[PDB]
This record gives structure tokens, C-alpha cells and sequence, in this order.
């Protein structure tokens, strides 16, 4: 009598090679299919309040010890109005992780091209 | 200190009420047997391979002995043996008869005969033209056999008719027509017990033997009144004959359902409180459905229950310590069985289908059902062990003929309901043949503790002699 | 090691109890880990009399930082089975268990063993006594005026 | 065409401050924006046994030593309904965590009004 | 409004009951409710790319030092065409744990999956 | 510490003798609570024998606050393995038990070493009696006429 | 030797225990090895004090290498015996066993054996004093000489 | 010492005559089963759910094989399964039978076929 | 019970929860036996209840 396993939602950042936080790391959003540590790359990220409440935060996001995004120091969700690039880099510049498209689609410009094709 | 854990029969609570519930070996029979300080052990059913291709799914089998030979109904077509030698209408469970002349089965309604020199009839009044009596023939419900007469129930009235004995396609002459008449209601079923014709209704069961009479209109059956029963059975299929006499499952009539046998004038219950939950959780629909059924192998005496969703065997050779059920299914998730309709011919069991257009022959060097492995359940007793600390959980495992080395999941519970971890032990190995199954470091019993002991294998699985080491 | 937290001491001291370990069946349900961890910690802080006991290394959790187990303990690689072994022999009683002989022998080895090298250390000689005069044949002292041992 | 992600199942609970375990922490399950704690906003809870049969258990799940759901010592598979809310707490009566609507944390957001609101 | 929130695909794998990642282990995956260390009850494993080409892998899926599967030692993601029975071997080769039932979507590439479910 | 109050310090005690524990699968009564709460009061005010027995801190509930349990106990880290034992060994008669060998031996191990500091402490020397001179080599006593020591 | 990795000393251990050996019918099970092995880890650890112990040339694995039995364990050909004894009677009580007199024997013997060379080599005197001449029977043949001894 | 005591009827004095009688359990059956040193355990009787509105207080019952249903005299009327299908005079239990062609019922003084037509 | 007549103080013991499958029903320090002892045992609830195995530690 149920559907989906009970799961923790919140991500949680480990290094690539070795079972550890990434303590004081740092994750660089950037547009699709290129390295968003430029800032003429970069894209705008929002703190999803419980609410729902959405307010800009600058891009540079801070990996606390226990590999979690916190910006005034307490656990926030990030959220991007288009599909993006993520790069985890750890707390001495190496590059932990690179992905180049996070969701292989970019849903901003694919809604208009959804609400101007597909059947209302 | 050793402890011997018993198999065959396990306990458990039910989570829909909190009750104290049976749990029963699925795919296991428990064959009685001194094996070495075991006294009996559990061996899985035979498994099924294919032997023909029919035209649907099994609808009744009978043996033939005037022809000495199976005749089966699958589909829409009727077989003796494999070759077709008849159609049958209709899609239901049919029943089905014999006679030195004919095979006649029971289906829409009809006594269809099909005789064996090529020509299909049916029972039906005899001509107006006839000086002979015109019979308020119903719907034919089940039919039966006896001393070259058919006998078939009319629908629902309390009324059977016999046939006539040198044209069997009509009722008799003078005197066809017969009545249960202790009782408001049912001629549910029919059959034939040793030379009495008995009559099964709803709330009792009546026996009727031949008189003798010759003249004209004299009736050729006399109730026994000394010998009914008063008891009914649920539906048309709801008996068979087991040991002497027959076992049925009786009807809502007489309290809730449960499994019975005819001892010599009563009934004497075979179901347990587990196996009447399990009918109790059924209605009067998908009861009057059930399909009895016997069979017999390496002195086992199986009555086979099929049921919308269970399949239960009881095993009276090893019913020592009382009634000894198992659940039979097919794959992994408690779907029901699917082989039916078992017939010993030659020196093979062959059976039936409920889903495809087969015929198998149960082999008994495979436990696979159509080369698919099948998942064997053994469960133990909850016992309270308060601190115990086990160790050497140990099982003689019968090996060599197999595969692959396929395993066994060993797990663990505490309150009766919820599992433990699954650990996988090689309970088998082809060509070997002294393996030791055992795990070494069971845990510590809190309060209470049972095993579930899970197989799934294309081979056979032959399980004795389970102990543990409670120190 | 691969025994490197408190809960790991914890779940070396089950198995060797024979409760519970990596292959049983049944497991302890977490409150008795913490319960474990608890009598880890009071037996620990026994022993280390606030600086005077069994030196070993141990890292006391602090109630901050909420779990203790998942906290490594510090300790050296030598001191580790003598620890668990203790651990053993002191969360028996919870249930209705008696350490067997060879545990309590190396409970034993292991504890003499932690305190032998800071026996050692300890073993020093007081200095001179105030009284005792500094000898003729020390020049420098007899020079400097100093022919007695300051002492204390 | 493979649609299912090989992942963790029997999913980790990490401590927000700090890389480990919530060892004996609390989760309770609740209702979509409400607080679990109380009695009256919590839903059922399923545990999927081998055999397939959901058996529902008490609200305040068990976080065992390496961060995993355990029911009397023993890895469990929990279930419940697509909307819930979970609030995680630690040993000594600690928020560790509060997340109002798990379905708000999927990667894809856009997918849910687009699969909602465009006809098949 | 929010689109996509920001996570970490790669799944993680520490042991039943300390929080230690499972180095140097194996995964065998296949048919639900059975035992997936047989060839007879594996199912294929495609590693989606960066692109989502599919390609085929060989079975035991090998885990890093950091709780990560890898192949040719780089991180990779898993997927499989249905719902499958999952069990986890220890470098040693103790069983780490066993899962009878396994299920969770992917959640990119969802292009694909609106253009075919939906009408134009 | 996890064991900070005195109601720690009796689930602890009931948890060693296996009457209240989750390894057992019982919990505590209230009654039995307040009855090892008393015991733990009585035996602690007989080893405190009002500042001449042993010294650890403990802080006697007094009357006016009603529950006595929840209140901090105010020991150190080093007493409270000693203190739950010797309490679990009091408390055992209560249910016709009797605490078992381990729990003994621990119970007078953390006696011994809980007065262990208080014995160091009070192994002083008696000052010199009133009739012992101080001799002419203490010649700023002798020149300051202090020719005796004064004793008490 | 035949026996050359912390796995096969395992295997010994668990063989002459009777858990698992071809003698009887029963098979290794990877719990039980990996068990053992942290076992033997760890008292190997606490034999070798860090140098200050016994020295038997056991070589202590990294957590770089992922599995721990398969490497060689460096022992000389004269420690397996002891080392594998010792091994076995420290598991058996995880399977609540009890090792024979044989093997309590064997084991004593064995690690005596162990530390019998290195006995030999500490037992060793010390210089002379440093307040000690060294004769006027010295200083004819090293005309410089010293006349006391350094010390140290 | 572990000592069982039997729950299955329990024992005391009558305070009237100071006689020995057996206490009965209230509202629990017994049930013999082998559970766990047991031989036997005890199981509320089941509770009552509301199904129906009948018209008053039952008078009888009856299982009718020929129509396959149950008849129950409640207040003034007279139910097949759940729907009304006469009316029954008096206020009291009544007697209750059933045959080919009619369920007929007793009551006072008088024997009242209903027929199924 | 002293007589089996007039029972005496009556203790509340949780003897169900919903959901919870493992509980222990158990009061662990009944008095001293005089002359004779006898139980009452009472539940009033709205759930089924199952009842087995009373034992109980003599000395």
C-alpha cells in the first residue's frame, strides 16, 4: 500500500576518488555544455525557501565539512530556471566532478518549444 | 546444546488482525521417513515438462477404462490421450463420465455422449410417439456412472435422473426421475461410492441403492436413510474421492466453510484453523468455483484444492501429528498454480494447464514448471529463547542433481511478521554429494525467533533434519 | 586499522561477545549502540583520572557535535584490542552475559600492556634532599658556594 | 532504452553539521507542509517485505550506525505515499533536517506541470 | 519560476551497518526476487554517456575507494530496463547486503520521453 | 558526558542488571525509578559521610524541588561508571537478584579509585612536635631566637 | 613455507579451530575470514608495542590496499606456527568456542619461542658508572687514558 | 523457579455461600495451539459492526437452502437477507422453518406460510 | 487476590500499540504471598486481544 521508498532529497557532495566530504567546496553553475568557473558563462541560482519564496544568491556556492550547500549558514536548495552545467571543485581548486548537462535538456527553452508544438 | 528445529510446519501472526496464523511449506512435501536422527524430511514437488499441445486451457479429465485411457477436455475439443476425437461448446470446467459404450460429458447444460464408434448424441426425452413416460428434464448439472446407467442432476430441484439401460441417449422408461426430498434444496453434486449413488446437496449428503424392482414404474433407487450425512458441499467440484469415501468442502449452509471426509454416516473436519481462515476469506463466489482433485505417488495420498488464489495440499500418508497442509504456487509472487487436472496413466502423472494450451508430465528428476525455476518456502516455529545466542544453524541437504550450484536465502525474524537479511548459502552443487549446509554465526534471540529458509531452483530441493546450537 | 571509531570498538566488543557482528542475522537495535558507547565513554574517562590514569590517546566526544559513534577515538594501533576487549568484558552484564575465560585473560594482558610504557615514564627518582651536602670534589659547586642540593 | 537508474537503494542520513551518520536519529514522516511530529499530520508507513506484503510500522523510524532506516536491527525498505513531508532528528532531540515536500527536490521540476497540464 | 535544482547524480555505497564506503566491492544485479550473482537471472547494464549512447557493459559492476561505481576508472552512470533484485559483495566477498526489489526512474533526458508520450 | 543526570545514572544501573534495557525489550517503571532514585540518595550521602568520606561532587537533591530525578548530579567524568554500579549492586535485592560477578568487581575497582585522589591528598605529615629544636644550622631561626619548633 | 598470507594464516587458525577445515566438511565464509583477519591485525598490533614488543617482521597493511588478506604477511618461517595459534585461540570465542589445551599450549610455547632471541639481545649491561676510575693498570698502555669512566 | 499459571478458567469463592466456584473469562475464547510454551492461547470474541436497519428487535433467524439466503424476523416485518418481504404480528421469538415453496413461520399460536411468490 | 473474593490495587501496564509488533506486557515486582494469590487481569479496548503464556518468577 504505497509507491515510492522513503529516500533523503537533500543532495550531499563526496570527493570523486576517496569516501569523503568535500569540506569547504565550492560548486560553479554555468550554462549547458561549457565550464561555468567563467563568469561570462555563469547563470543565476535561487534559494528555494520552504515556502517557495525564491531569492537570487551570487554564484559561487560554499560546501560546508558535512558536503552540503548552505548560504547563511543553514541548508538551502538551489534552483535554475534553465538546464545548466555543475562543476564541484574541492577545497584546494582540484576539479572533483565536472558534468556538462545535469538534466541532458535545457527545460527553459524547451518549454516554449513544448507550449508551441505539443497539444494543449 | 543441539536443538532440532521443526520444518514442515511453521508459525506466525497475521497482520491483519494480530492473530496467531500457520505458515505452510510452499512447493514442499514433508515425506515421514527416518532418515538419520530426523524421522522424516521435505522434498519439493515434481516438476512440470512439456508433453503436448492442446487446443486451450484444461476443462475436466477422467480415465477411461473402457478404453483404458485418459480422456481429457481442453478447449473446445476432447481427447483420448493425445488424438482429438471430439469438439465440446462452451468454456467452463465440464464434467465427465464413462460407460462401456460412450464417453459422456456434462457441459451447457447437456449430456453430450460421444460414442465410441463416431457418433455424438444427446440425452434428451424420448419421442411422443413411444408408449413410454415424457420426464420434466432441467439443466444437467453433474453426472455419474453406475452399472450402465448415466445419472444426472437437474438444475438446482432436487431431482436426478438415470438413463435407460439399452438406449442410453433417454431417461429411463418407467421410472427415471428420483428425489432427495429430506431436505428444502441442493442436488449440488453427484457421484458414486462404492454401489450407492450419492447425492450431494447443500446441508446433507444421501445415499441411494438399487432395488432390484422389475415391474413396471417400481422405482430402481431406495434412499439409505442410515447412512446420510448432514453436510453439504459449496460447489459442484467442491469433492472427490479420497480414502474410501469422499472429502468435500462444505458449503455456507452448515456454519463456515471447512474441509471434511465422510467417515460412516458423518463427518470428520480435515482443515485446520489456518486452511479455515484461508477458505473463510473467500465468498460464497470463488468458493462454489474450487476444483478438488486427488493424487497419489511414493505412498503420498495428495487432495489438491485449487481456489481463485491458493492451491492446498493436504497429505494424509504424513498427517502423524495432525492435518499436514502445503501451498503450492508458480513463480516468485504467490501466483497460483498452474498445473490441474492430474491423471496417472502408463507410469507417468500427466496434468493439465490454467493459463496455456499445454499438457505436462510431472518429472520428477526437475522441479521446474515449463524449464522456469520455482521458489521453495520452509518456515520454523516462532520460539522464545530469551538470550540465547544461536550458532551452527545447520540442514541436511539432499545434493548432486542439479544445474547450477543455486543457493538458499537464510533469514531471520523476530516478531513473527517482518524479515531479517537474506543471506545466501550454497544449499546444493552438480555432481556432489556431501555438501553440509550450514550457517555459522546465527545472531542472539532476543525475545523470539523463526526461520524462513527460502529456494529458488530449477532442481530438486530435499531439506531435513534443521538444527541449531542455542548453547 | 580498520577499527577506526567508537561504534567500531563497539562492534569489535559485540562480535567478540558473540551478540552480534557482520554475519548474524539479528542486530542490535541502535539504542543498545548507544548505550555501548555510553559505557565506552564512563569507562574511558575511569580510567584516564583526569590526566593521572591509563594514558592511550582517546578523543572524548563532545555533546556538540551529536553523535558519538561515527567520532574516532584516537587511539594508538596497540591500544585498540585491549580497549575493545575491556568493552567486552564490561557490556556482558547488559546481556545476561558472562565474558568467556579467554577474554577476561586478554582483557587483563591488554590493560597491563596500556600502562606499562607510562609505568615507566613514571618510575623517576626525587631529586637530592635539601640536607644533603654537594661534595668537595664537585669544584664548580664548591666554588660557587653551593654545597648543598636545593632539593623539593 | 533503459529508463532505471542503477543507484543506492536504502538510502544514508548524514548529520548537517558534520560527514556522519545520524546514529539512533529520529525520521518522521508527515503530510505535505506540516510538521510530522505531531500525531495528528503523520501518514502511513510501509515497510515491503520479500514476499511483497506492505506491513505498516510506527511513525519515528530508527537511524541505525551507518545512516540507514532499521527496524529491530535489521535493514528495512520503507514506502509511503508520493507527498510527504520528513523531519529528521538526532539522538538528543536535534533538528538535523526539515524538508517540507520531498517532491520538490527532484532534478526535473518542469516535468511535473508539463506532464500535468499537456494532453497525451 | 524554478526549474531544475541543483544535486548529485552519482549514488553512493558504504556498508549495512558502519558508515564506511564499500571499496573495491561488486554489484550483481538482475532478476527481481532472485539471485543475481547467476547468469541465468542477470539483466543487461548499458552506462548512459555524456550523450546517452547506451553502451553494454560486462556485469560485475566494480566500486571505487569512495563508495562510486567506475569503469576504466572513470566515474560512470548505470542504468537497466527494468526493475531488478541487487546484491553487493564486499572487496572480501562477504555479502554486503541484498535487495529484492529495486526501482528508480531516471530523471533526465525527459525531451525524449514528452516527444513520444505526448500528441502534436 | 551522556550520563548527566540521575536518572542517567539509574537507567544505566538498571540497564547493567538487565531489569530496564532495550536489549532486554523492557522499559522502566516509574516506581522502580523513584525507588533507585531514593537508594541512590541513601548511598550517597553514607559514602559522603558529610565531607569526611568520600568527596565527589555528587549534589544532594534537596526537599522543595519536587522531582528529584532530572537534576544534574554534578559528577565528574571519572565517577559515574563507579557510581551506576555500586548503585545496580544496591538496587539488585529489589528484585530478588543479585548483581553479577563483573558488576561486582567494577563496583569496588571505581570505589578503590574514586578515593584514590582523597587518600593522596590526605596522606599529611604531622608538623614537628613542640619539643623538637630547630638546631643551629637553621641559623636565621636561631639569630631570629626560634630555638624550638612550635608544633599543632 | 606453504603458508605465506594473512589468509592462510586465517585459514590455519580457523582449521585447527575445527570452524572450517577439509578435515571436517565445512567452507571459509568471507565473514568469518575478514573477522578474523582485523583480529589478527589487531594483535599483531598489540604484540609489536610500536618497537617495543615483539619483533617478528609482520608487515602492517595500509588502507590504500582494499583487501587485506591477500598480501604477505613477512613473518620468518619460525613465527607462522605461533602466530596462527595465537590467532586461533583469540577467535574462537566469536563462535563461542574454546581452544583446546593443545592449542593454549601450542600457543604459549610458541610465542615464548617468539621473544626468546629477542630476550637475549636486550639483556643487555650497562656502562660503568660515572663516578668510576678506571684503574692505574689502564693508563700505562693508553697514555692518554682517562681516569673515570664517562658514564651513560 | 518459572511457574505457568492457566488463564482458561480462573478459581474463587462465592461471597454469598462460601462455596468454590469457577470464574469464567469474560468475552474471550479459548483457542489450543501449541504457540510457545503454551499449548494454547485466548482471543477476544470478535466485535459487531453495523451492517443494516432492521424494524426492532431480532426474533429469528432462519438459512433458507431453497432461495440460498437468510431470514430474519426483526420487529414487525420479515427480511430476506437485507429487503422486507412481509410482516410478522407479535412481539415475541418466534419459531421458524422453510420448504419447497415456502419459509413459514410460527408465531402466535399460528403457523404463517410466506411463499416465494 | 488474598481470598478470591475482593481483589486489590489494580495497575495499569500497556498491553497493545498500535503498530508495534513486539512489547513485552510484564510487571516485574508483584508482592509477597501470604497464604493465597489469584489475578484479575482486565483489559477494556477497542482492539483484539490475544493472551498467552502468563508465567510468573516464584523464587
Amino acid at each position: 500500500t504505497a509507491n515510492v521508498v522513503v529516500s533523503n532529497p537533500r543532495p550531499i557532495f563526496t570527493e570523486s576518488r576517496s569516501f569523503k566530504a568535500v569540506a569547504n567546496g565550492k560548486i560553479y553553475i554555468g550554462q549547458i555544455d561549457t565550464d561555468p568557473v567563467n563568469p561570462a558563462n555563469q547563470i543565476p541560482v535561487y534559494i528555494e525557501n520552504e515556502d517557495g519564496s525564491h531569492v537570487q544568491i551570487t554564484q559561487p556556492l560554499i560546501i560546508n565539512a558535512a558536503g552540503k550547500i548552505v548560504y547563511n549558514g543553514q541548508l538551502v536548495k538551489i534552483v535554475t530556471v534553465q538546464g545548466h552545467s555543475m562543476a564541484i571543485y574541492d577545497a584546494n581548486g582540484s576539479q572533483v566532478d565536472y558534468i556538462a548537462n545535469v538534466l541532458k535538456y535545457d527545460p527553459d527553452q524547451y518549454s516554449i518549444e513544448a507550449d508551441k508544438k505539443f497539444k494543449y | 546444546p543441539i536443538q532440532q528445529l521443526p520444518m514442515m510446519k511453521g508459525m506466525g501472526k497475521d497482520f491483519k488482525n494480530a492473530d496467531y496464523i500457520d505458515y505452510l511449506p510452499v512447493n514442499m512435501l514433508a515425506t515421514p521417513k527416518e532418515i538419520l536422527n530426523s524421522s522424516g524430511y521435505l522434498r519439493s514437488f515434481p516438476g512440470i515438462t512439456k508433453r503436448y499441445d492442446m487446443n486451450g486451457v484444461s476443462r475436466g479429465v477422467e480415465y477411461n477404462t473402457a478404453q483404458n485411457a485418459v480422456y481429457r477436455v481442453c478447449g473446445g475439443k476432447l481427447y483420448k490421450g493425445e488424438s482429438e476425437v471430439g469438439d465440446v461448446a462452451g468454456s467452463g470446467r465440464v464434467s465427465m463420465a464413462h460407460g462401456r459404450t460412450s464417453q459422456a460429458v456434462g457441459v451447457n447444460g447437456q449430456l453430450v455422449e460421444y460414442r465410441y464408434d463416431g457418433t455424438v448424441k444427446t440425452v434428451s426425452n424420448w419421442p411422443a410417439d413411444s408408449g413410454f413416460t415424457q420426464y420434466e428434464l432441467g439443466s444437467v448439472r453433474d453426472i455419474t456412472r453406475l452399472r450402465g446407467r448415466y445419472a444426472w442432476s437437474k438444475d438446482g430441484t432436487d431431482s436426478w435422473f438415470i438413463t435407460d439401460l439399452e438406449d442410453e441417449s433417454h431417461p429411463d422408461r418407467y421410472s427415471a426421475q428420483y428425489r432427495a426430498e429430506s431436505q428444502p434444496d441442493g442436488i449440488i453434486g453427484i457421484g458414486t461410492w462404492r454401489d450407492f449413488i450419492v447425492c450431494f446437496g447443500s446441508s446433507t449428503i444421501e445415499y441411494f441403492s438399487l432395488t432390484g424392482a422389475t415391474t413396471a414404474g417400481a422405482a430402481l433407487y431406495v434412499a439409505q436413510p442410515s447412512l446420510m450425512v448432514q453436510k453439504g458441499i459449496a460447489g459442484t467440484y467442491c469433492k472427490t474421492p479420497f480414502a474410501d469415501s469422499y472429502a468435500f468442502i462444505s458449503h455456507p449452509a452448515t456454519g463456515a466453510p471447512s474441509v471434511y471426509i465422510i467417515g460412516s454416516g458423518q463427518a470428520s473436519p480435515i482443515a485446520t484453523a489456518s486452511i479455515e481462515k484461508i477458505i473463510r476469506s473467500y465468498t460464497a463466489e470463488e468458493m462454489a468455483t474450487g476444483v478438488m482433485e486427488t493424487l497419489r505417488f511414493d505412498s503420498h495420498e495428495l487432495l489438491i484444492i485449487h481456489l481463485p488464489r491458493h492451491v492446498l495440499v493436504y497429505d494424509a500418508s504424513s498427517s502423524q501429528n495432525g492435518p499436514q497442509w502445503c501451498v503450492l504456487k508458480t513463480g516468485l509472487y504467490d501466483d497460483v498454480y498452474r498445473g490441474v487436472d492430474f491423471m496417472y496413466e502408463g507410469n507417468q502423472i500427466t496434468c493439465g494447464d490454467k493459463s496455456e494450451a499445454v499438457v505436462g508430465q510431472l518429472q520428477f528428476d526437475i522441479s521446474s514448471q515449463y524449464d522456469k525455476q520455482q521458489e521453495h518456502l520452509l518456515f520454523t516455529p516462532l520460539f522464545k529463547a530469551d538470550n540465547a545466542r544461536c550458532f551452527d544453524l545447520e540442514v541436511e541437504s539432499s545434493t548432486g542433481v542439479a544445474q547450477y550450484a543455486d543457493r538458499l536465502f537464510l533469514s531471520a525474524t523476530t516478531d513473527g511478521i517482518n524479515y531479517g537479511r537474506e543471506q545466501m548459502i550454497e544449499q546444493n552443487e552438480p555432481f556432489v554429494y556431501d555438501k553440509r549446509v550450514l550457517w555459522k554465526r546465527v545472531g542472539r534471540i532476543r525475545r523470539l525467533i523463526g526461520f524462513k529458509l527460502r529456494v529458488i531452483t530449477k532442481s530438486p530441493v530435499t531439506l531435513s533434519g534443521c538444527q541449531i546450537r542455542l548453547e | 586499522m580498520q577499527i577506526k571509531t567508537k561504534g567500531d570498538l563497539v562492534r569489535a566488543a559485540l562480535r567478540k561477545l558473540g551478540v552480534a557482528s557482520d554475519a548474524t542475522l539479528t542486530d542490535v537495535e541502535p539504542q543498545s549502540m548507544q548505550d555501548a558507547v555510553d559505557d565506552l565513554e564512563a569507562m574511558m574517562a575511569e580510567w584516564y583520572q583526569d590526566g593521572k590514569g591509563i594514558i592511550t590517546g582517546y578523543v572524548f566526544s563532545d555533546d556538540e557535535n551529536p553523535p558519538a559513534e561515527g567520532d574516532d577515538h584516537g587511539l594508538r594501533s596497540s591500544a585498540v584490542s585491549a580497549v575493545f576487549h575491556n568493552l567486552a568484558c564490561r557490556i556482558a552484564p547488559d546481556y545476561a552475559l558472562e565474558a568467556t575465560a579467554k577474554i577476561i585473560a586478554t582483557a587483563k594482558y591488554g590493560k597491563e600492556l596500556l600502562y606499562k610504557q607510562t609505568a615507566i615514564s613514571r618510575a623517576k627518582r626525587a631529586p637530592y634532599p635539601s640536607r644533603m651536602p654537594t661534595g668537595s670534589g664537585n669544584s664548580f659547586a664548591n666554588l660557587n658556594e653551593w654545597h648543598y642540593f636545593p632539593g623539593e
